[PDB]
């Protein structure tokens, strides 16, 4: 009667939206975290700051590699509804 | 003369007395220190550059530690002849010798010998003061720190040439009777692993370490200067004593 | 013959 | 109350009891009571060292290369060179101070903080 | 009943997430890296100057995600997919 | 059935009701982290302390400011609720 | 059919107790910090706490303002429901 | 058609639990915080464990401070509902 | 066949449910900082043992009160629902 | 015409989920916090292992502890949903 | 009818994504911490390596043990859901 | 009224797939951002260390991402194979 698809449509655009809040708040936690190990590190050697930028990048990578998952499943989550019937 | 002698031999009696009371107070703070070293070394990596022998040496920075005064015997001839034991090993060994004096008398040996002196303090062996050794050390640990870039004949991205190594040259006083010259190597220096709450270090173990050998240089030079006043003292009694029986 | 100055750590021989 | 040492190289300074040790530590200030942990620590270049004790007033001591080692029942501070509050001179730690030389300034700011300017 | 009424009350409880879970990442990610630099500045006063370059790289990259959000959140609230 | 006023205005609270969550979680926990950097700091180098609000604050300012942006946006949602019927 | 007063009030309550729970959260976080922070200070070196007291309370209140923003806007949910119909 | 009370008091419900739960996670959080700062400074300087007490006590009020007043938001919520009707 | 007990069931159900998460959450957290610190304070002083313990089972004592407040108050949404009928 | 108890069923089915979740996370924040005090001491001082297996084990029971008593009560939620009708 | 069995299922199905959320923020936050531990522990002590493992696995063992307990009632929850009708 | 119990039961579990990743997504971020901070300040410290000390932080994001991955195959059998679909 109230259009099951409308329900379908809004279950999996709050589950896309759980996907990429979730994603961000996670990103942007271990991104801080990465920078705060970064400029401790540099604090503590200048010299050292050459090289440091290897491992970063590493880590962020993971942080941001699992953040950039999230973003494309949340396109699954919401542009491409699964199961609409 | 004989009794300018044995005046001079009395007031050398009261020099010795006075040096062995100097000897014996710094020996508190080397222990001490020595003791911080060793807590240090036991938490933290043994990298120092102080604490780790270079490749293919090629110089050595020896201090030779003589008199001012030169009513002494035998204190500079021993001396002298030792430092000359120590450049003959020091050339056998492939090193060429890079001397620094204290003294007068030895500045006096060397310059008739021919040989060239990097720097001299003069003035103090009769009573040495920490500065005058503090400031010796340092000159030394720059030499010797300098020496890691420099290769060959070349200098590197230093542009002064430095020492692969650190000697001193100078006469323990080993009793009121007995006194011999003899060279130590202080650096590069040795790790002995001796078999056998924890310490908490501030900010971190290594930093620590780090500031603390060129100050353990500093200090076993001071000790090694107060060996030498007592032994000068020793020698001079001993002479001004054969002299007044002459 | 010649006297190296050496720091002693509390640790076995590794 | 612990017992404090004041030890320099050429020769011991001070010893006795105590009850707060202040000074001041390159990881930053630090007051040192009866039953603190043991700890190392380098003083700054330019450390004083307050060792408040009982019956009688405080002692402030300026303190060149002052290395503090705490122990259970000892304090040692092993010190390249140190000067108690009454024998220092303001003039002469205000002259040496503001002097090029990093040393000679680091040894009038320990004087003029030991005596009570800063 | 209206479709469009169920989609936007979605629309705007998701937004509302979004924004909220950025804005989480945000703070603490910023606070973090504050620490950071206010740490290194204390230990050592000469290099916030080499301090604070390093520094605005890791919010550089956390504020970065949130915009993301940000403009991704509108869609929710402004341009709702699939609101027919 | 229903009036679809009465379920997008709940919507629109319960969205800006997750608005000033993140944001209170976030600034809170980011301005603790802040000050107990700038506690330490002054606990131990006293005169650091007025060289140490130049840095802090910035910090404190970003950290507050998405806090602030946010409150903009629940304002939005709770009161020009866009798509409101 | 149900009453629209009836679900907007109780979207709105829920709303204003998820904002009031957030700034609990962040209250008391970033309040722990800041006093484990003043703790440790204080452990350090006993006499720093009256110099301490001056940066403490600016981070408490630098987060506490937030915590008591977040009670008042949470009020206004409950007590003035926006968009009450 | 649903008893507009019944959804009243659901919210209600709701939305106590979600203070509840935020203040019973930052009291928490604060607590396991203030705690460690104590216990290190225990640790280091056991003859300063009055003084410490003091600025302990001091965060710990302010945290289940916050705690409490949550408390009595969510009585007021389960006892006195706004807009019950 | 929509009872409004059923409802005022499942809003307490859900209500203890954001209760029993939040306290657990909390709990979990301060009883592993305070460890990790008691854990450090013997490592460091094994003789301290005694002495730690004291503090810890303050900060222990009064965070899992915090959680244990909620159980009560738990029950009071589940056994003895207010307003329900 | 949705049955009442299938209804209580299903927010006693959520509540449940979200009282374990909680606990979920509470347990494994703390025991990770546990671990790494435990791994700091034995890196730190190795010999001591034997002695922080002892404390380092109250705290996570005092830890588990209210993860299993949450998840008890999940079970009095589920296997036997209070107020069932 | 509304099929009282999908609002069951629904609902079991929020409770187990619940479950997960919980599970995975424990689980990985834990080892996250464990593996700071562990390279912090490695780093400042080379040598510690060969004991620093065995404490590490039994955290490891310890909150991965609680994520997977999590995840068998997820089981519980979604596949034979108790409750049904 | 008359609801099709297909659309209200994939609703559910497409919500709990998004919890399911949000919580996966926290978890592997966090657990990336910590032991990314011990492998740099390790880094910093001991750049001699570096070959030794990656194996722990590759043994924890071993661990992290097979939580998270776990995660990711569960949520992704939920929103397809959702069960109790009917």
């Amino acid at each position: 009667d109230l259009d099951p698809n409308a329900i379908i449509t809004a279950g999996a655009l709050i589950g896309g939206g759980l996907i990429m809040g979730g994603g961000a708040i996670g990103a942007g936690i271990g991104d801080g975290i990465a920078g705060n190990a970064l400029i401790s590190g540099i604090a503590r050697q200048p010299e050292a700051q050459g090289r440091l930028f290897t491992p970063f990048f590493i880590t962020v990578g993971l942080v941001e590699a699992a953040y950039f998952i999230n973003l494309a499943f949340m396109a699954l989550f919401v542009f491409a509804t699964p199961g609409l019937q | 003369i004989k009794k300018i002698t044995k005046a001079q031999e009395l007031i050398a009696t009261s020099r010795i007395a006075k040096a062995q009371a100097r000897v014996e107070a710094a020996r508190p703070y080397a222990a001490e220190i020595t003791n911080m070293l060793t807590e240090l070394a036991g938490a933290s990596a043994l990298d120092h550059p102080l604490l780790v022998e270079r490749k293919q040496p090629k110089r050595a920075g020896v201090l030779v530690v003589s008199s001012d005064r030169g009513l002494c015997g035998a204190y500079n001839a021993n001396v002298l002849r030792r430092a000359e034991e120590l450049f003959s090993l020091l050339r056998d060994e492939g090193k060429d010798p890079v001397l620094y004096v204290v003294g007068r008398k030895a500045l006096g040996y060397f310059s008739f010998r021919q040989r060239t002196v990097v720097e001299s303090w003069t003035g103090f062996s009769e009573r040495p003061t920490y500065e005058n050794a503090r400031e010796i050390a340092d000159t030394l640990v720059n030499a010797f720190m300098a020496g890691a870039d420099d290769e060959g004949d070349d200098a590197g991205a230093d542009g002064i040439l430095g020492v692969d190594e650190l000697h001193i040259v100078f006469t323990e006083f080993r009793s009121m009777l007995s006194q011999t010259a003899v060279a130590r190597r202080a650096a590069p220096m040795e790790v002995e692993y001796v078999g056998e709450t924890l310490y908490s270090f501030e900010p971190d173990p290594e930093t620590l370490f780090d500031a603390l050998l060129p100050r353990y240089i500093a200090t076993r030079v001071y000790a090694a200067l107060l060996e030498a006043a007592a032994s000068e003292s020793a020698s001079r009694r001993r002479a001004m004593k054969s002299a007044t029986d002459n | 013959d010649l006297e190296k100055e050496s720091v002693k750590v509390r640790k076995p021989a590794p | 109350d612990l017992n404090v040492e004041i030890v320099a190289v050429e020769r011991e300074l001070w010893s006795g009891p105590a009850t707060f040790v202040f000074t001041r530590t390159t990881a930053g200030e630090i007051g040192i009571l009866p039953r603190h942990i043991p700890l190392v620590a380098q003083l700054v270049d330019d450390a004083m060292v307050r060792v408040e004790r009982e019956g009688e007033d405080d002692l402030r001591i300026a303190v060149d290369g002052g290395f503090l080692s705490v122990t259970e029942e000892t304090v040692r501070i092993l010190v390249e060179n140190a000067q108690f509050e009454s024998e220092i001179d303001a003039d002469a730690a205000k002259e040496d101070a503001a002097s090029d030389d990093e040393r000679t300034a680091a040894w009038g700011r320990a004087r003029l903080r030991a005596l009570g300017q800063i």
